[PDB]
């Protein structure tokens, strides 16, 4: 019982999804029963007659359970619900008001509620001929489309490298005494000179020093978070069509020796194919929280920037180097994001939906009004996974190759600032 | 469909001539098809292309191209080696709306063909003819 | 030749499709015929327009330019008259050089039409779906 | 024709050297193909690419450009991963006019070959030796 049927152990205790379940599922037969008795609200051969009896039927419906858990990479989406329906020909609950008035003693009037029938519905098709060549079409123009946010994010993330390896000489200035190289990188922010020039403490120059720099920092933190985020929606490429489509159905027996009730529906044949696109190696540790949340990323950057501090008496030399180190730690986690990506988990899903139809009465030959509506209840959903292509043309490895040895350099320059 | 052999009957104003067509791949960039007849240099092999489009934040319209491209080889140019001497260009579009029924565009397709057939277009095209 | 009445059979997916063309004149300023079917509004009657060039000192080859107009009647737009919605564009042109030849040109003008009739285009145009 | 599994037999001065290479799909931006072996690591995996060219305004010639990327997996660093060691480079172009016939460049293509099993090569590229 300790392996849920979603998730697998591994060699250090870690929690996984098991691959092998996840992709098929297993084929589970149900017996039970959905609506097997219906009601009568109404009036029939003059006479006050309100009875259940069962109509056709029958119970035969593969089905397997969802699955919502945590997703298999970091900063990632969430895992696709891979669920298998197998068609029984859907039937729709039949809500049918319908009057009549003829002859000069036959008056009656009924509803049949929740009234479900059989039809004749195609299980299976095929739309890759024209959504496979769709899809590649997209890949042309996103890098012209999208091109510009990307590279525009590149610039942004290189200049904050730069003001890292210029804000060290500060700190270790005061470590060996060298101060002679603080005065010169303080003149080169200011505009003017207005510096205190009252003999103070040693590391309290290196405050007034970094007054601008601290607020340069926090505007770039601050706005990355939002698009780094924008960029991951990019990498799910999912494209489909609609078409139109009309079935016919006949052999409706509701109303026994009365008279019997015909009509057509309309539904829209579509299909979609979505592409998972994340890290080959990425799926292989993971556990149930390990790593440093992104909840408080907003909240815990502003908490340095600010002129309150709750540290000054609590040893600030030592949260100094805490507050690098853990920087590069987070820093060093989305590194770990653009090292190899390539496609890994892929799925077709094919569905049909309900649109507007209509509905005519008859009787035996005479028209009639009728006014009707009906809902659907289940509807085809069928998410097989699979991992091939029939033309695969994709490449993303030297695009955001240029982003992956920036923060190599900075995750090697704080390994600098040790004790 | 699947980029295949075309062959081609009924052609030239004889009619009997033919012509197949190899797939030549797509050119991804442009995101174009290429057909060609199989010759001995490409430069003189007969092309063909066809490209669609999808609307973009530029334009709302499907774009259809189909461009043809018949050089005329020099057979002697008192050189080893034929070369190109004028080049045919046959080109053709089509233009529609998101909301474009099939039956319009089939209406279109036909027509166009017809007029191709058409004794009007014949002395426009073969003779050089205005429309008098 | 002179503009006529141009019958033209076999038309749409069905190809018993059938339409006429009565000749609209030619507006001499651009030199260019016109061709329509005959409705009731000329706004919405089917437009067939050819055109011929010559060559200038601007360019030393000859155009030959149609164009097709197809618009798309709203029979009940909650109003007493009909409306156009959508507008069917289908524009083929041509180049040749002073020098091209007839069957050259004869060539181009039956593959063309070949082309039309190809299973290729028509998903391309019908479907629109690209060449796989 | 399609991107397959590239088998190869007859490899590496032994010659009983396999090899396979998965077709990586094509980058559209360059408009290059890329082949690969499966290995564990892509990074670590060997790398084949290739891409053909058309003449544009900048050029008139095609060219078909083929590069060969085969690191040499360090696997013990000290470290629990394998890094990248050293990184051979092989690079083959193809320089062509737009009159080039089929035979000539066919010609050039198995020519190069045999020189690459030519008793010459070898010691030029395996000992690293000029041609005394």
């Amino acid at each position: 019982p300790k392996l849920p049927r979603g998730l697998r152990f591994g060699a250090d205790n870690e929690i996984l999804n098991d691959f092998q379940e996840l992709w098929f599922p297993d084929l589970f037969i149900e017996s039970s029963d959905t609506h097997p008795w219906y009601t009568l609200k109404g009036r029939v051969l003059n006479a006050h007659l309100d009875d259940r009896l069962p109509n056709v039927g029958g119970r035969q419906v593969r089905r397997t359970p969802h699955r919502v858990t945590v997703p298999i990479a970091s900063s990632g989406l969430r895992p696709v619900t891979t669920v298998q329906y197998d068609p029984a020909a859907l039937s729709f609950l039949l809500n049918a008001r319908v009057d009549w008035d003829f002859g000069n003693g036959d008056s009656a009037n009924l509803v049949i509620n929740d009234f479900l029938f059989r039809t004749f519905a195609p299980k299976e098709f095929d739309f890759s001929n024209s959504l496979v060549p769709r899809y590649t079409q997209a890949f042309s123009a996103f890098n012209a489309k999208y091109g510009t946010m990307i590279g525009e994010g590149l610039e942004t993330i290189k200049y904050l490298g730069l003001l890292l390896r210029r804000l060290r000489e500060g700190y270790r200035a005061v470590k060996r005494g060298d101060l002679r190289a603080l005065r010169r990188v303080i003149q080169s922010y200011h505009n003017g000179k207005w510096k205190p020039a009252t003999a103070g403490n040693l590391w309290l120059e290196f405050r007034y020093g970094l007054m601008p720099l601290f607020y340069d920092i926090r505007d770039v933190m601050l706005d990355w978070q939002n698009r780094h985020d924008k960029i991951q929606r990019l990498l799910r490429f999912s494209v489909g069509h609609g078409e139109d489509y009309v079935v016919e159905f006949d052999n409706l027996y509701p109303a026994v020796a009365y008279f019997k009730l015909k009509g057509e529906i309309t539904l829209e044949r579509r299909h979609r194919h979505g592409i998972s696109y994340a890290n080959r190696e990425g799926y292989a540790v993971f556990d149930n929280g390990s790593l440093r949340p992104v909840s408080d990323w907003k909240e815990l950057a502003t908490a340095f920037i600010n002129p309150h501090e709750v540290a000054w008496e609590l040893t600030p030399y030592s949260f100094v180097v805490d507050w690098f180190l853990n920087v590069g730690d987070i820093l060093a986690q989305q590194g770990q994001l653009y090292h190899n990506i390539d496609i890994v988990d892929g799925f077709d899903r094919r569905d049909i939906r309900l649109k507007s139809f209509t509905i005519k009465g008859e009787r035996n030959g005479r028209p009639v009004n009728v006014s009707a509506s009906l809902s659907a209840v289940d509807l085809f959903y069928s998410r097989l996974h699979t991992s091939n292509l029939p033309f695969a043309t994709l490449d993303l490895d030297t695009t955001f190759s240029s982003f992956k040895h920036v923060l190599d350099s900075i995750f090697l320059l704080t390994q600098r600032v040790k004790r | 469909a699947k980029l295949e052999t075309v062959t081609l009957g009924n052609i030239g104003k004889d009619g009997k001539q033919t012509l197949v067509l190899n797939p030549r791949g797509v050119n991804p960039t442009n995101g174009v098809a290429s057909l060609s007849q199989a010759g001995a240099v490409p430069a003189l092999e007969k092309r063909v292309t066809v490209s669609v489009s999808q609307p973009s934040r530029n334009r709302k319209n499907y774009k259809v191209q189909v461009k043809i491209q018949n050089p005329t080889a020099c057979t002697a140019n008192g050189s080893c080696d034929p070369s190109v001497t004028r080049q045919a260009y046959a080109d053709v579009t089509f233009s529609f709306t998101q909301y474009s029924t099939d039956e319009e565009r089939a209406f279109v397709r036909t027509e166009l063909a017809a007029l191709l057939a058409s004794p009007l277009l014949i002395d426009a095209i073969d003779q050089l003819n205005p429309a008098y």
